[PDB]
């Protein structure tokens, strides 16, 4: 998009241009100058000078005429009551009404994920206290889950200290080229990327429990790890490295071009094939219900199995997983963004309720440590 | 001196940590079998196909261990609470004097409603299929409940065989049935097969249901199933 | 005659277990008191030990 | 010939019960009223011992109250230092399955036995650095469930085809057999003087046996179902005993019955062991709903209990100077309560 | 695509492009006349 | 002491009716599932019908399913067996046996080999 540094550029080459024709030039007519906007020619005393809106500013409408009349005594006609230049632009502005709606729609979606993303930090900062704790909760299964909430907490504060930096560029130039705004939109979309990939980690571990009779504990959890954390980070640095090699201006905050897809497409291709691991073993589970020895019984635990694995596979994800980029105000884009953003933020705090705190060990453990917590205050 | 000793005993502590981190690694991949069954039948045929005895084999490379009841005494109330921790226990009846079905009957819903043995799932065989094929002609006078019984035609039969001993089969095995599913509860579950007296692909299928217990097991952990 | 020899075994071994010394119950119950009372001091468990001789501490 | 004999039994036996009722003159929980409360035993779990990968089933103190032998149904069997949480060694076993474990008083034998049939005594000194089969016992038809060292050279083993034997570990023979069960017998117990022991059996009696005539001289029957736990009051003249029925039972040598019976209507578990303390005055029972409680020994009553276990209590021990009791579970643990 | 990815960039061109035409407005606002 | 005492039996016709009484002394009778298991001359120990605790849960053996009633009295902690229309095939020792653990369901009371939760047997003769 074009900055405001790129116009007052221009001003000032169009500055230079009026100063050149002046130099070429320099009963009598209007002497020409430079209002700061336009470069007047040799104007006629007495009648209304009409110049064309110029097609050097984004904003105006090229078709218009802008007008000012010159006086019978060689100067510019002021406003009656006034010290003002009178001047006639009302053709050149006809694009701009009111900027206020574009802002109440940014207000309404900058607070659904805030609020989703503090349930979602409480609850998965619970849900880490308790697992950890615990003894008997320690396996290779929930270690991954363990990962998988730390993530989301990442994500959660990930998203906070964005929105310092967004709230410093909207209500307070050399604070954008300062690189305490790139450490802040990096960590951003490197959190949010490692997320993707750990429900990706665990579409795999679930897929490969089913499938594969035997593995190594020690191999599945050190090359699960690596592909969780390490690989992102690999893709991160690169898109860094082109960012500051090509661009190198501003925040990172604005897009430049085709490298925003250098990030965008290895978290796409996490997406479909974790749709496809979600799709393979809700094949088998309607199997594994059918060779029970042997109805409605059946389809209730296969609807029962689909809804608390929904949420955990990111399922929704796949049905706006591809959408190219539309205008800022119409009716898709507000229809995305609204169920997006709604859904994005509760996946935190449903991935909670369902797999921690409703799992049956999980709360065998709460009761018997709450029969002991009783025995011991008994005097 | 006072510092010796607490060096070599950790050296000593390190280095049997080691050989049970190598030696856990083989303990949790190998599956662990127990085939008990009656003495009529041909536990000794698949076997071949001190106390206690065992089979060391492997399948698609994963390891099995059966373990062959042998020279015991017949109260087993103690000495099963042992087999809490095998993957799975094999059962083999021989379909053939008592009531022989009648007692291996009343040991399956013994070992099915056992606290113990609730977390186990169990492979079962119905030998002689032979014999029973045999019985066509020469049964149905120790069960009044065979006449009145119909074929499940959920079940396809194969051909040859005579329709009335495929009924004897379906009857046999929904003895067993009924017991596995009233008090099954849910946690574990039972697997009916067919034999012969000489087979080549039993093994095959214990394989195929081992897996399955595996994969069953995992399911109780997600709470899916 | 094997089944009746066992049953004379029996006869015989209740016999033995007849012809036994039986000490009353309320002589023979003090001495179990007077022990827990001689050997109460030397107990760990009833009385915990301070940690400068508890190894466990 | 069987009626004249069987009738004869049946006097024989009403003989022994109505002596049993003249010597019963009055009851434990009598003469027990003037008797000071043991208070609430709260017990700290101090150590955790993890090295076993499958159950835990037995283990045994030693006489020095350092080193404790560990046998799990992995294969492994584990000697543990007490104090410094340290493995001293860790011994492959030919078969998998343990049931009993003993270590010698003298700290140069450790012996095992399981469904196998076979007793296997392993030498301790190990002069090369390697452990090894010393001997291996096997005249037994059905499964050996216990054993315990009398000495170095003699060792009491308990099998599964109701009888019991002593064996010889030098020569490797049977000295003598002791025929006397009519069901599997679980565990037996050893007095301190080593002169007369108690074998518990799953017919619900209990055979008081003379090692060194080989003969028994007492039966007692005072329980309802399987006799699994047995174990010696420290002065040698009674035991109780913990069957399936849920309910302790205290037997005397010389009164010839039971003193009392521990109970309680919360409780419907079954006794997998118990152990007296160094003293006597507290029994250790371990129960089938994991835990252990804590028993006065003369007043029936629950002293505390130990809710550190997360599967069924297998095996429970006692230290010979009462200064630790480490319990054994299913869970793989090991539980030193202080 | 990633919607909070979108969401960014597109605030982000929504902020630079309203700060033009803030600035664009206020001076043509001056310079015109009713 | 646990023990059990059978009492009844005889010399009968077929067709004829005859009761069992089972007396059990020496344990506490509410909490044990019981049964009852026959010796047929010649042949092996099979199981003829059983008994839980509360009496609800009945079941018999195929051949003899609808032609004999089990009765449990825990008033007076006797066990009773009707037999109605009897055969000349039914000849055999009957043992009034218990099994061994309270509050449980299973039971392994089929052995043999000097099982010692059994009486002494009496004998039904056709
Ligand atoms: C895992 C950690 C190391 C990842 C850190 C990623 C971010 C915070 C790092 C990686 C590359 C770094 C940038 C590299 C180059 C420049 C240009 C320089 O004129 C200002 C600092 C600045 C802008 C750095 C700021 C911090 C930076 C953006
Ligand atoms: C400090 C700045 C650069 C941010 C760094 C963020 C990332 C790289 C840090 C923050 C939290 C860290 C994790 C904290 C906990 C664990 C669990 C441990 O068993 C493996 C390492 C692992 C997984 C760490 C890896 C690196 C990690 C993910
Ligand atoms: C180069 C910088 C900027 C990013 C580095 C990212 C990668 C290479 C780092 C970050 C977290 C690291 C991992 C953290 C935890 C573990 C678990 C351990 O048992 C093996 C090493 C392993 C797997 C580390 C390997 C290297 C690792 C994956
Ligand atoms: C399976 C996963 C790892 C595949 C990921 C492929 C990624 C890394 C590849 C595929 C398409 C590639 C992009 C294709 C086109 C361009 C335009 C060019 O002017 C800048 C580089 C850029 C933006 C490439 C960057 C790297 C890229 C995004
Ligand atoms: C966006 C979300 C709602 C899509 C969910 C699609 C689900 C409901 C569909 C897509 C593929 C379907 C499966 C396709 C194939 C089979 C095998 C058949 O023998 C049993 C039904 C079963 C297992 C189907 C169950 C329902 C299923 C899993
Ligand atoms: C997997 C199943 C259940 C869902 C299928 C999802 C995909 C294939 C569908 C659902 C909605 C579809 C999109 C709907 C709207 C648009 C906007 C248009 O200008 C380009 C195509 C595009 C982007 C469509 C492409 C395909 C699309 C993304
Ligand atoms: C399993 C892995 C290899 C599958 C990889 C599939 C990738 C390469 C494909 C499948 C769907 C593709 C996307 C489909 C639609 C669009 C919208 C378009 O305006 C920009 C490209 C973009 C965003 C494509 C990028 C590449 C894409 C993500
Ligand atoms: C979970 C990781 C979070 C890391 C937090 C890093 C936050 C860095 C913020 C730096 C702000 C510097 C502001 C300087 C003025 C400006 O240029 O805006
Ligand atoms: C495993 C993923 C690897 C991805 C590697 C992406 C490498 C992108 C490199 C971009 C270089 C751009 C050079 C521009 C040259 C120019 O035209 O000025
Ligand atoms: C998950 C919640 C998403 C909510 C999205 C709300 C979108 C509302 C769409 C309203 C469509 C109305 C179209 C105009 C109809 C008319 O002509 O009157």
């Amino acid at each position: 998009v074009m900055t405001k540094e790129e116009q007052i550029f221009l001003l000032h080459r169009a500055q230079a241009q009026c100063e050149k024709r002046l130099k070429e030039v320099l009963g009598r007519p209007c002497l020409p100058e430079w209002d700061h906007i336009l470069c007047w020619p040799l104007g006629a005393p007495g009648e209304v000078v009409a110049v064309p809106c110029p097609d050097y500013i984004y904003d105006f409408n090229h078709k218009g005429h802008a007008y000012r009349r010159c006086d019978r005594n060689g100067s510019w006609e002021l406003v009656p009551g006034h010290n003002r230049t009178w001047a006639n632009y009302s053709e050149c502005v006809k694009f701009l009404t009111n900027e206020t709606r574009e802002r109440e729609v940014f207000d309404r979606l900058a607070m659904i994920y805030t609020v989703g993303y503090s349930v979602s930090l409480a609850s998965l900062t619970v849900a880490v206290l308790i697992l950890a704790y615990f003894r008997r909760l320690h396996c290779t299964r929930n270690y991954i889950h363990m990962h998988l909430f730390l993530s989301f907490m990442l994500r959660a504060v990930s998203i906070f200290v964005k929105d310092a930096v967004l709230y410093s560029g909207a209500t307070l130039t050399a604070a954008a080229g300062y690189a305490g705004c790139r450490v802040a939109v990096t960590f951003f979309l490197y959190f949010l990327a490692t997320n993707y990939y750990w429900i990706l980690v665990e579409g795999l571990y679930l897929h490969s429990l089913i499938f594969m009779a035997f593995f190594s504990e020690k191999k599945y959890l050190w090359g699960f790890t690596v592909f969780g954390w390490g690989l992102p980070a690999v893709f991160v640095a690169v898109w860094v490295s082109v960012r500051a090699t090509l661009a190198n201006t501003g925040c990172w905050d604005l897009s430049s071009g085709n490298k925003k897809w250098i990030i965008q497409v290895p978290i796409l291709a996490s997406i479909v094939l974790n749709f496809i691991l979600f799709i393979n073993i809700v094949r088998v589970l309607a199997t594994k219900l059918r060779e029970t020895n042997a109805t409605r019984q059946q389809y209730r635990k296969l609807l029962k199995s689909t809804l608390v694995l929904m949420p955990l596979f990111g399922v929704h994800y796949i049905v706006f997983m591809a959408t190219p980029y539309t205008e800022v105000s119409g009716t898709l884009w507000q229809v995305q963004m609204h169920y997006e953003m709604l859904f994005n933020s509760f996946q935190g705090f449903f991935v909670a309720i369902i797999y921690c705190f409703c799992n049956g060990e999980v709360q065998a453990e709460i009761k018997k440590s709450w029969s002991r917590w009783t025995l011991a205050l008994d005097f | 001196d006072q510092r010796n000793e607490e060096k070599a005993q950790r050296e000593a502590n390190k280095k049997i940590e080691k050989q049970l981190q190598k030696d856990k690694q083989v303990y949790r991949a190998t599956h662990r079998l127990l085939l008990l069954g009656a003495g009529e039948s041909g536990k000794s045929t698949i076997v071949k196909q001190t106390g206690i005895f065992e089979t060391k084999f492997q399948v698609d490379k994963v390891n099995f261990h059966m373990f062959d009841v042998g020279g015991q005494r017949d109260e087993r109330r103690k000495w099963i609470q042992c087999f809490n921790d095998v993957t799975a226990i094999i059962f083999v009846v021989a379909s053939s004097q008592t009531n022989r079905l009648q007692e291996a009957l009343n040991l399956f819903k013994s070992i099915w409603n056992n606290r113990w043995l609730r977390t186990i799932s169990v492979i079962l065989f119905l030998n002689k299929q032979d014999l029973l094929a045999e019985k066509v002609l020469a049964i149905e006078d120790y069960f009044p409940e065979f006449a009145r019984y119909t074929t499940p035609e959920d079940a396809t039969p194969e051909p040859g065989e005579d329709p009335r001993v495929t009924r004897a089969k379906y009857f046999i095995r929904d003895e067993f049935l009924r017991i596995s599913t009233a008090s099954g509860d849910g946690r574990h579950y039972c697997y009916p097969h067919f034999t012969c007296a000489v087979d080549t692909e039993n093994i095959r299928r214990v394989f195929n249901d081992c897996r399955d217990i595996i994969q069953r097991m995992h399911l109780r952990q997600y709470e899916l199933l | 005659t094997a089944s009746i020899a066992q049953a004379r075994k029996l006869v015989e071994q209740l016999k033995m277990e007849a012809n036994i010394d039986r000490i009353k119950v309320s002589k023979a119950a003090a001495d179990l008191m007077a022990y827990c009372e001689a050997h109460a001091k030397e107990d760990p468990l009833l009385t915990p030990v301070p940690a400068s001789e508890n190894p466990f501490r | 010939e069987l009626d004249q004999l069987r009738q004869e039994a049946e006097q024989l036996k009403n003989q022994i019960r109505d002596a049993r009722k003249a010597c019963a003159d009055a009851t434990l929980s009598q003469i027990t009223n003037n008797i000071d409360p043991v208070g609430r035993i709260q017990m700290r779990t101090r150590r955790t011992l993890r090295g076993h990968l499958a159950k835990i089933y037995a283990m045994h103190w030693g006489t020095d109250s350092r080193l404790l032998v560990s046998a799990s149904q992995d294969g492994k069997l584990i000697i543990w230092d007490s104090y410094t949480t340290n493995k001293v060694h860790a011994i492959p076993l030919r078969s998998s399955w343990v049931m009993t474990c003993a270590y010698a008083p003298s700290g140069n034998y450790v012996a095992c036995g399981g469904l196998d049939n076979i007793c296997s005594i392993y030498n301790l000194k190990t002069r090369e650095g390697n452990v090894r089969v010393s001997r291996e016992l096997a005249g037994h038809t059905g499964y050996l469930s216990c054993c315990r060292f009398l000495d170095d050279n003699q060792i009491v083993t308990s099998s599964g085809d109701t009888t019991c034997a002593l064996w010889d570990i030098e020569t490797g023979q049977q000295t003598t057999t002791f025929t006397g069960h009519t069901g599997d017998v679980m565990s037996l117990s050893l007095a301190p003087d080593t002169r007369l022991f108690v074998s518990g059996a799953c017919d619900a009696s209990a055979k008081l046996w003379d090692v060194r005539e080989g003969m028994c001289r007492q039966t007692f029957t005072g329980h309802e179902s399987d006799i699994n736990a047995i174990c010696f009051f420290p002065n040698g003249n009674a035991f109780a005993t913990g069957s399936d029925d849920a309910t302790c039972r205290l037997f005397d040598l010389r009164a010839d019955q039971e003193l009392m019976t521990y109970s309680h209507d919360n409780i419907i578990c079954g006794i997998t062991s118990v152990s007296f303390s160094k003293s006597g005055r507290l029994l250790l029972a371990g129960y089938d709903d994991f835990n252990c409680n804590v028993w006065d020994a003369l007043k029936a009553d629950r002293a505390g209990v130990l809710a550190g276990h997360d599967n069924r209590v297998s095996c429970l021990g006692v230290t010979d100077d009462g200064m630790a009791v480490a319990t054994g579970s299913w869970d793989s643990f090991l539980k030193i309560w202080n | 695509a990633v919607a909070e990815i979108q969401l960014m960039h597109q605030r982000a061109k929504w902020i630079q492009d309203a700060r033009r035409r803030a600035f664009l407005h206020k001076l043509i606002a001056e310079i015109h006349t009713a | 002491q646990v023990q059990l005492q059978e009492s009844g039996g005889g010399l009968v016709q077929p067709g004829g009716s005859l009761r069992l009484s089972c007396a059990a002394s020496g344990f506490t009778f509410s909490n044990y599932k019981m049964n009852w298991v026959r010796q047929a001359p010649g042949k092996g120990l099979e199981w003829v019908s059983d008994i839980s605790q509360s009496g609800a849960s009945i079941s018999y053996t195929g051949s003899v399913k609808g032609r004999f009633t089990i009765s449990r009295d825990n008033a007076k902690n006797t066990l009773y067996l009707q037999m109605n229309s009897l055969k000349p095939e039914d000849t055999a020792v009957y043992y009034c046996a218990r099994c061994p653990a309270p509050f449980t369901r299973d039971c392994f009371d089929v052995t043999s080999t000097t099982y010692a939760y059994r009486g002494q047997g009496t004998q039904v003769t056709v």
